[PDB]
DNA sequence: TATATTATTATATATTATAATAT
DNA sequence: ATATTATAATATATAATAATATA
């Protein structure tokens, strides 16, 4: 977990996603070693 | 097991349109880069989704098929964009009914695949993979002018003429193993408003007629008896269509009344009313639209042997 | 002991539609295959499930009579599909009321009888037995264009022809044991309201009349006595409708009207009027409905010798 | 003879209602036939349940005069189903105010006198004896038209003219044993706002007031005393109605203007005005709120006799 | 109870009752070795 | 759970069935590590 | 690389408007202030977004842009004005579509560049930093005259002649870097319609023939096969304009016609046609504007090859 | 929950914003040691 | 522990709105 | 050049359910 993950959660919430599933998608594929846009991409690929 | 065509020359109709789109295809092949974003405008019945698939295969790219009414929130758009990758394409239809925030999201996403919406805190810098969004709506007047101007490829999809529709019927019967008389092919092509989806549906109905009432392949006589049994004249009339014609020429004297009134009289939708009427009414010149109403021409009245008072 | 035509061949009232459905029955039986998807729509209440049972009798295979609330989830309809077998059928209603997730679940189900489902993402493909998918709604216009385009046969339903209505009245009177007159049957067919159920109610009430006023006898003059003692007009007007006409040409004198003022002056609920008396005459088209106030058409003006602005 | 009269000739209601479906049902009874379904509807407070109970008692059949909103559960519905026997009759009040389960358990009863109950589990076939349901609703527009197909008879109610009101008040005063003049009956009918059952209630109240200050005879000075006491004269103008119309003529004087404005002028809730005050004068030619606004005829001005061109 | 009374009780909860009142309705007017319809009919007037 | 069992449970969850009843129907009728389509068929053979 | 114009020297447009905005910028810089609220009513987008970018480039500040219908709430406008820093540039297109409360809040912005709001009601006094409002709308005719009266700077725009196409060929094709013939550019201007957007499309689409075919021949049909159908007699117009001329000549006889009648004949928005096709077609002398009807000039008759009525 | 907070909410109500949106905006920013006008200004500068 | 005390998910229904028109 | 108001959406008071400190 880092500031990129919390920023991803907040951006998905402000986009309109439900906070619990947005947080689950963020935590499933975190950007610990990669950018926030890439882990947001991988999370958004999670629920297709 | 489908008879859906998947070839560029399969939709040989609208040859200038097909040639221009072939030019765009060879352009994208020569570009080896991002395509210009596309908004094709065309009424249904023409296999426009099939056309999008065919040009997607000619790109050698995977195609995902959906529509504007399906989407309701730009997060769904972002999910679809993430599912797409480099060398992909997304079939989108009826983009006019869509949330605007999707449109301001997609403005940088069609500028340079970018997304810089706000999360204060850190905003996203989502530069998507290289893939070009395309649109295959019906009418672009109801589409927004900025989206109409910003999208590169625009084209009209039109109903096919009798020769191409008859050729399509012949080749589909070839896929079906069936044999069609050229005169029967001509009459079914000049019927059904010259639209390949409806032409194929009519081909299925006529081949079912030849399976039941006929004892072999379809000739002009067999096809004509099928159309008479289905009550299909040379104008390709439907019973509901004939009913609307009778109401407009008799109850309303040409029908100079709005589409709402006639649609409620049928108890049917406005969009259903128009997408039935215009592709054959306009091409036959039997009604024009006035602010008073879609009043019929003198040609429609004199079609049924009725003299203009 | 409700009304039922035992076979589609035995069905009367829409003889042309009877001919095409006989064509379809022979198409399924002669090809020995599952019949195409046939789209059914027309009047809202007509015993469509009974018609599906007749079609089931014609095939000889069962049809699971299901509806929108019956199939509100994809799970139970998928369960029924698993319980379905080769050459079966499944009646579905309120498809417009059904969720789009149901629609995407049934996309491979009628797309050559398959099934696709997902599970880090994984794909699971399933097959389905071949059957005849049945789609019947009160109004087919709410259906999405790609699904109805992917669908095959479409069948319109309507109230019978006036000759057909009189024939059905004669058949029901023979069922009811009434000594009807063909002139009286034509009278009832003129007053048929577009509703066979309410028409049969009228046969019951005039049977009561001929029991109590006639000597158990039905003639044209007996029918005229019954439908002069009641709300009668050969179009279908009532003294409800006559009162509405008198007020409409009397209060605002053939102009657009305020619905609140209509309810206050008329002393009936406006919802009752627009649900009962208005929709039939809108189907008759004798009014036009405007967003600033409903105005009757020229039929009311000629009905009482009135001028046109 | 009671608070509510019993014989049909006691309550000379609408002459069409009094003529049709009374002698007819009196002749049709005893034919070993269970009667079909029937609606009476109209303005509230008119004792339509009393009329149905009357109809049952000249039918001489056991009746359970019930209220629908009391019987919300299917269990008490089935209890009333097993309460009666073959060819009997049931009375329900305000059927349109019910939970849907009521209607989808009475649908098989309407169909084939059938009590289909559910408990793989399987529903159980439970027949019912032949019966009759009569409908007693204020408004049945919100009632579903499957029910409107199931119910075979509808009867409307309307404001009563002064002759029927005078006959009703004279008969009910003879029931009450009064010495009212025919001019007394006319003045009571004029003071009352129609509504013959509520008019009977008003007659009972006026009889109590007259017995408080005198004998059972009714004199024009006593009628004036009652009109001033109830603040409603023979013109039917309420005190609030008279004050508001005086306010309207004091400023706009028949000027067609908007409602919000007059409501703010009167400092009264406009929706309460809508559902109480102007409908009563709107059944007559008094109030004509236009697209321009309120219009009041000089017939209402004749209460004080001042009018302008 | 018997299968007929059990199916009756199941229908009673299936239309909105609760099991103990269905039980005392069955016990108040028990049915003997016949088809379910008749004594459920006297039960439904017996519950009045 | 096996791969076919887990895929069937996820499929019935996506179909709208509750995960508990989906798992019970999937593990009740068929055998062990059989073809996913037919054991999904057998799990959805159940009715109420 | 951005092919769009960055500096005012890079800008291509009306020389008169260019000198006018040059002297406005010089007057603003001589006062050591940003440019005041300049009103630019004319073609939306064409020379307006570019003009706002020119103002941002000359002032060297960040720019924020929005639209008229986007700002539904005055609070959003106050939020963005508070977010706007000192001297920043604001671009709002379709300024005539603001709700009047938005304009009431906006009036102190071009009064004294402060939030001097006029509003149980508290006058909020927010520190509003000075900013430049690029007032963009279709015309000043429908503008509210407090707003048009309060604008310190007023100017116009017009559709450009062939000089802008020539300057585009000089500049952006050099930015493109690919060879374009001068007479080839002149024959490209046969369809460029004097539009920078159409010129950008043509610059993107001349390369299409270059990448399909490596020989690189340049002929007139080679330049036309990018849009292979001529869609015009000469000089700019398209298939939509061809349909417009066909419905003026064949249907409306090229004479007077109701504006809504012609709009419903086109089956398109009157405002869209009047903003896009009407002013340019009037500029080349094909239509004169008359209130009694939209009559076409001599060019429409002579280009069609028919006599002038 | 504060006098300055209530003044900001009333000002945003008079400016056209909803009371619920005004409460959300004044709770979105931790305006401390600031005047009401400048706290409103930085709140407008906050999210955007 | 089970119970009053907080969360949070629909559903009509009294609102807001527009157009087109007399005036 | 005002209003008005006849049809069209809309947003929340009132129904519900799910944790949670506490005698």
């Amino acid at each position: 977990v880092s500031s990129a993950e919390a920023d991803a959660v907040s951006a998905l919430i402000a986009l309109g996603f439900k906070p619990q599933e947005a947080s689950r998608a963020v935590a499933a594929v975190p950007g610990e070693d990669l950018s926030s846009e890439e882990m947001i991409r991988q999370a958004l690929k999670g629920m297709v | 097991r489908a008879i859906r065509p998947l070839k560029l020359a399969d939709y040989i109709g609208q040859p200038s349109v097909r040639e221009q789109m072939e030019l765009f295809i060879h352009a994208a092949r020569g570009r080896q880069e991002a395509l210009d974003h596309t908004l094709i405008f065309g009424p249904p019945g023409l296999g426009k989704t099939t056309l999008a698939n065919i040009i997607a295969q000619e790109m050698g790219v995977s195609i995902k098929s959906t529509s504007g009414p399906v989407l309701e929130r730009p997060g769904d758009l972002a999910a679809l964009l993430t599912n797409l990758e480099a060398g992909d394409v997304l079939f989108v239809d009826e983009i006019h009914r869509l949330s605007p925030i999707v449109e301001e999201v997609l403005y940088p996403a069609m500028e340079d695949f970018q997304l810089d919406i706000m999360i204060a805190a850190r905003s996203i810098k989502l530069d998507l993979p290289p893939f070009t969004l395309v649109g295959a709506t019906t009418r672009a007047g109801m589409l927004t002018n900025p989206l109409r101007d910003r999208f590169g490829i625009v084209q009209r999809l039109e109903f096919y003429n009798v020769e191409d529709l008859a050729t399509i019927v012949s080749r589909s019967a070839g896929i079906l193993g069936l044999e069609i008389e050229p005169q029967g092919a001509a009459e079914i092509a000049k019927r059904a408003r010259g639209t390949p989806r409806i032409a194929n549906r009519l081909l299925r109905r006529v081949r079912d007629f030849a399976e039941v009432r006929g004892q072999g392949d379809i000739t002009r006589v067999i096809a004509d008896k099928a159309l008479n049994l289905l009550d299909v004249d040379e104008r390709g009339f439907d019973h509901l269509d004939r009913r609307l014609l009778l109401t407009m020429i008799d109850k309303f004297d040409g029908g100079p009344v709005g589409i709402d009134n006639l649609a409620a009289a049928l108890s049917e939708e406005r969009h259903t009313i128009e997408d039935v009427l215009e592709p054959y009414l306009i091409q036959q010149g039997y009604i024009m639209r006035t602010p008073r109403g879609r009043v019929v021409t003198r040609h429609a009245y004199l079609h049924f042997g009725l003299n203009i008072p």
